[PDB]
């Protein structure tokens, strides 16, 4: 759902009526085109209409892509990691991350036997 | 002061009061809270880790009978020592689920 960069068109209210006059209508189908068809392409660029109003300074017409301002307050990655440690030191076998280590043996009459065999072994 | 005597003159000092024990002060782990408490301390993956290593090695041990020390080849100690080993195997459960059932004690403490 992280939907920050999508674009945005901004339409005077009376464009989006069903009575609206067919040039209306069509701009906003090309509209829907273009909000549907558009990549990032060798090709890509825009011709839009520009007006700013007298009494107001703002443009009725616009194109932009959607910002946010904060960050996520938490790190979902190192959480996930520690209890995957976690949960991989419950049955002592940290072997499947960390490999077979030379300390270490899967014998049980060798002196360098595992956690792991001395449980299989009970 | 009275005079050197012998025998025991006075006591452990224990908290006892109306037969359970008071010797811990925090409510919630004395008799009737702690086997909660303690149930709920073995669910963190650390304690249960700390506490099934331990129990693990208790466990991979061996058993015997041996006579006692200055009289090792007498015939008598020998025959006193067959006949406490062939006891081991002659229960209505194994001697392993028997020393299984022992290390209970590492969470609460002790075992009747």
């Amino acid at each position: 759902r992280d939907l920050v960069g999508m674009p945005k068109i901004g339409l005077p209210p009376d464009y989006l009526d069903e009575n609206a006059e067919p040039e209306k209508k069509a701009f906003v189908q090309y509209c829907k085109t273009v909000v549907n068809d558009m990549i990032a392409n060798d090709r890509a660029g825009l011709i839009w209409p520009r007006y700013i109003d007298p009494d107001t300074k703002e443009d009725i017409f616009e194109f932009s892509l959607v910002s946010r301002q904060g960050a996520k307050a938490y790190d979902t990655g190192s959480i996930i990691d520690r209890y995957s440690k976690q949960i991989m030191m419950a049955f002592m076998s940290d072997v499947l991350a960390m490999g077979q280590s030379k300390y270490g043996s899967f014998s049980l009459a060798d002196s360098k036997t595992s956690l792991l065999a001395m449980s299989v072994d009970i | 002061l009275p005079p050197f005597r012998m025998g025991e003159v006075g006591s452990l000092g224990l908290k006892v009061k109306n037969g359970r024990i008071y010797e811990e002060p925090r409510q919630a782990l004395r008799f009737p809270e702690s086997i909660k408490t303690f149930q709920l301390m073995m669910r963190d993956p650390a304690v249960a880790a700390s506490v099934n290593i331990i129990k693990m090695f208790v466990r991979k041990v061996n058993w015997r009978f041996v006579p006692p020390k200055g009289k090792e080849q007498d015939p008598k100690m020998l025959e006193r020592a067959d006949f406490f080993n062939s006891l081991m195997d002659d229960m209505e459960h194994d001697w392993a689920d028997f020393i299984n059932s022992v290390m209970s004690f590492c969470t609460y403490g002790f075992c009747v």
